[PDB]
C-alpha cells in the first residue's frame, strides 16, 4: 500500500512543522497506524496511539503537548505536528501500519507491528535556509580536496572534471557548532607528478539552496 | 522502568550464544517481550512476535523465548548477511507506551593496520579578503577508529574551538575521520607555522606547511 | 418499545419469562440493561439453569433472573478484517463468576504453585484472549450484540411504565371513556367551570 512521506525543510527551534504520512492504499477503519522515532545517542520513543475513526488517544508519560495527532477520512490523510523541536526531538518519525482498533488500553499487548514504510526525516537546528559562499583553496602520494563551509542543510555533492574521474568519494561526518554548521572536505588520490599539468575543477551542489558554484583548486602563485 | 539492553553483542559465528534484554517488575511478564530489526538506512520489520511462532517471510534461525525477568534472544547459525540491528520492545502499564532499550551492535568477530595519511590545505588569497580562515586535515588509512585529533603551532598547545566528530564506516571497509579547527583572522596571521596532529598507537605525523604557502 | 422491533432481526427472541410483547401493559419498577458483544458460537451458551466454558467464566444468567436476552446480527462497527484487541473475554479464572457481579484484572493469572506476580514463562499464561471477529470467518465466529433486560420487583415504587395510546376527541354523545384510569360512561360536553392546574 501506499505508505509514502511527505517532505519536510529544517526549522529554528520556537516553530511547528508540518509532517505527513500517507494512509491510502487500504481501508482507514480497521488499520491502526503508529508512529516511533529513532534519536541516536538514546533509545525509541513511543507516545501514543489513535483511532482513525472518532476521537481517541492516549498519551504516554514522556510527551504530554509537543505532539498533536489528527485524522481525516474524507481523502484519507494525516497531518501531525511537531513543535519546539530540541535535541530530543532529533529523530525520524517512522511511519508504521498494524492491525487492530485499539480504543483501550489492554488491546497493545496482542498487536504486532505489521508494516513500516517510508520514515518522514526530520532535522532540529537553529540554522535554517543559506546559501554557500566556498571560496576556492590552496592544496599543499598527493591528495587533492575541496571543502564547503557555512552551508545548512545537509546533503551536498561533489564532483571532480564534471564528474568524468572517480577515485572513491567517501563522504565523512561533520561537527555542529554554536550558530550550527557543516564542514565536508572529499578528498581524493592524485599522483605527486600531476599537480598542475592536469586539470581538476570541484563542482558544489546545494540542493536546497538551488545554487551551483564551480571553483577550481590551485597552488598560491 | 526503562529496558536494559547492551549496546554492542560479542557474538562469534559458528556457535549459539545468548542475549539478554531485562527490565523492571511489572514491566516484563505481565506482557510479553517482543522482537524487530530494522536496517541502517531502510525502514523496519518484523522479526518475532509473541515469543511462540516463527512469522513468514524471516528465515528460522532466531528463537523467541522468554524465561522470567530477562528475555533471553536464542540464535543458531551466524551470517554475514544477517547482522541486521535487533531491538527490544515491550508494553507497560505502568507507562502506557512502548518501551525501548539501548538496543544491540553486533560485530563478527580483520582490516590490517596501515600509515595513516593527512594532507594539510590551507585557505587561498582570496580567503582572507572576507576575514575568513579555516584549516581541514582528513585521517584515514587506519583501523578501527575512534581516533583524537590536536592542532600543534609549533609553540604551545592551543584549545579554542576545537572540531572533532566519530569517524563513520566506509564503504571499503575502513575508517576515516576529518578533523576542523575554527580561528580568526588574526591568529591565523599570528604564527608562521600551523599544523594538525593524531595519536596512532604511541605513533604520530607531524608536518609543516606555512600560511603564505 | 416500538425501538424494540427493528434494528436488525434478534438471533434469540424468546425469553425465560413475561412476553416481550406484554411489558406494555405492565409497568415495572427498575430495567437493567448491560451492552457487551459476543461471539456467535457463544449465543447458545447462556441460558437459564446452563453454562458453557465462556459463560462460566463471565456474566452468567441463573434460573431466576425475571428477564432474558435478546441478541442480534449486525456488523457496522463490530467486525473488523483486520485486528480487534479491545473486546475481550475470559477462559481462566480463580472461580465462577456469581450472577449480578463483575471483576477486572490485566494481571496475569497462575496456573500451578509457583506464584506468578510479575513473572511468567511455559507455566503461566495470560487469563484474557481477544476474539476473531473477522468477516472472512465463519458464522459462529461473527461478532453479535447482545443486550440483557434485567427487572427488579416489589423494591421501589413503579416509574418506568409501557406506553399508553390515546384516542381522539368526542363530543354531545355518552360513550365508555377512561381518563387516567378514571372509568366511567357519559357525555362529554364543554364546561363553564374553573379548576387550579393541581
Amino acid at each position: 500500500v501506499q505508505l509514502v512521506q511527505s517532505g519536510a525543510e529544517v526549522k529554528k527551534p520556537g516553530a511547528s512543522v508540518k509532517v505527513s504520512c500517507k494512509a491510502s492504499g487500504y481501508i482507514f477503519s480497521d488499520y491502526n497506524i503508529h508512529w516511533v522515532r529513532q534519536a541516536p545517542g538514546q533509545g525509541l520513543e513511543w507516545m501514543g496511539w489513535i483511532s482513525p475513526d472518532s476521537d481517541d488517544t492516549n498519551y504516554a508519560q514522556s510527551f504530554q503537548g509537543r505532539v498533536t495527532m489528527t485524522r481525516d477520512t474524507s481523502i484519507t490523510t494525516v497531518y501531525m505536528e511537531l513543535s519546539s523541536l530540541r535535541s530530543d526531538d532529533t529523530a525520524v518519525y517512522f511511519c508504521a501500519r498494524s492491525v487492530g482498533y485499539c480504543s483501550l488500553n489492554s488491546c497493545q499487548r496482542w498487536m504486532w507491528f505489521d508494516t513500516w514504510g517510508q520514515g518522514a526525516l526530520v532535522t532540529v537546528s537553529s540554522a535554517s535556509t543559506k546559501g554557500p559562499s566556498v571560496f576556492p583553496l590552496a592544496p599543499s602520494t598527493a591528495a587533492l580536496g575541496c571543502l564547503v563551509k557555512d552551508y545548512f542543510p545537509e546533503p551536498v555533492t561533489v564532483s571532480w572534471n564534471s564528474g568524468a574521474l572517480t577515485s572513491g568519494v567517501h563522504t565523512f561526518p561533520a561537527v555542529l557548532q554554536s550558530s550550527g554548521l557543516y564542514s565536508l572536505s572529499s578528498v581524493v588520490t592524485v599522483p605527486s607528478s600531476s599537480l598542475g599539468t592536469q586539470t581538476y575543477i570541484c563542482n558544489v551542489n546545494h540542493k536546497p539552496s538551488n545554487t551551483k558554484v564551480d571553483k577550481k583548486v590551485e597552488p598560491k602563485s | 522502568p526503562v529496558l536494559t539492553q547492551p549496546p554492542s553483542a560479542s557474538g562469534p559465528p559458528g556457535q549459539s550464544v545468548s542475549i539478554s534484554c531485562s527490565g523492571s517488575r511489572s514491566n516484563i511478564g505481565t506482557n510479553f517481550v517482543y522482537w524487530y530489526q530494522q536496517l541502517p538506512g531502510a525502514a523496519p520489520k518484523l522479526l518475532i512476535y509473541k515469543n511462540d511462532q516463527r512469522p513468514s517471510g524471516v528465515p528460522e534461525r532466531f528463537f523467541g523465548s522468554k524465561s522470567g525477568t530477562s528475555a533471553s534472544l536464542a540464535i543458531s547459525g551466524l551470517r554475514s548477511e544477517d547482522e541486521v540491528d535487533y531491538y527490544c520492545a515491550a508494553w507497560d502499564d505502568s507507562l502506557s507506551g512502548h518501551v525501548f532499550g539501548a538496543g544491540t551492535k553486533v560485530t563478527v568477530l580483520g582490516q590490517p593496520k596501515a600509515a595513516p595519511s593527512v594532507t594539510l590545505f590551507p585557505p587561498s588569497s582570496e580567503e582572507l579578503q572576507a576575514n575568513k580562515a579555516t584549516l581541514v586535515c582528513l585521517i584515514s588509512d587506519f583501523y578501527p577508529g575512534a581516533v583524537t585529533v590536536a592542532w600543534k603551532a609549533d609553540s604551545s598547545p592551543v584549545k579554542a574551538g576545537v572540531e572533532t566528530t566519530t569517524p563513520s564506516k566506509q564503504s571499503n571497509n575502513k575508517y576515516a575521520a576529518s578533523s576542523y579547527l575554527s580561528l580568526t583572522p588574526e591568529q591565523w596571521k599570528s604564527h608562521r607555522s600551523y599544523s594538525c596532529q593524531v595519536t596512532h598507537e604511541g605513533s604520530t605525523v607531524e608536518k609543516t606547511v606555512a600560511p603564505t604557502e | 418499545y416500538s425501538v424494540l422491533y427493528n434494528f436488525a432481526p434478534f438471533f434469540a427472541f424468546k425469553c425465560y419469562g413475561v412476553s416481550p410483547t406484554k411489558l406494555n401493559d405492565l409497568c415495572f419498577t427498575n430495567v437493567y440493561a448491560d451492552s457487551f458483544v459476543i461471539r456467535g458460537n457463544e449465543v447458545s451458551q447462556i441460558a437459564p439453569g446452563q453454562t458453557g466454558n465462556i459463560a462460566d467464566y463471565n456474566y452468567k444468567l441463573p434460573d431466576d433472573f425475571t428477564g432474558c436476552v435478546i441478541a442480534w446480527n449486525s456488523n457496522k462497527l463490530d467486525s473488523k478484517v483486520g485486528g480487534n484487541y479491545n473486546y475481550l473475554y475470559r477462559l481462566f479464572r480463580k472461580s465462577n463468576l456469581k450472577p449480578f457481579e463483575r471483576d477486572i484484572s490485566t494481571e496475569i493469572y497462575q496456573a500451578g504453585n509457583k506464584p506468578c506476580n510479575g513473572v511468567a514463562g511455559f507455566n503461566c499464561y495470560f487469563p484474557l484472549r481477544s476474539y476473531g471477529f473477522r468477516p472472512t470467518y465463519g458464522v459462529g465466529h461473527q461478532p453479535y450484540r447482545v443486550v440483557v433486560l434485567s427487572f427488579e420487583l416489589l423494591h421501589a415504587p413503579a416509574t418506568v411504565c409501557g406506553p399508553k395510546k390515546s384516542t381522539n376527541l368526542v363530543k354531545n354523545k355518552c360513550v365508555n371513556f377512561n381518563f387516567n384510569g378514571l372509568t366511567g360512561t357519559g357525555v362529554l360536553t364543554e364546561s363553564n367551570k374553573k379548576f387550579l392546574p393541581f
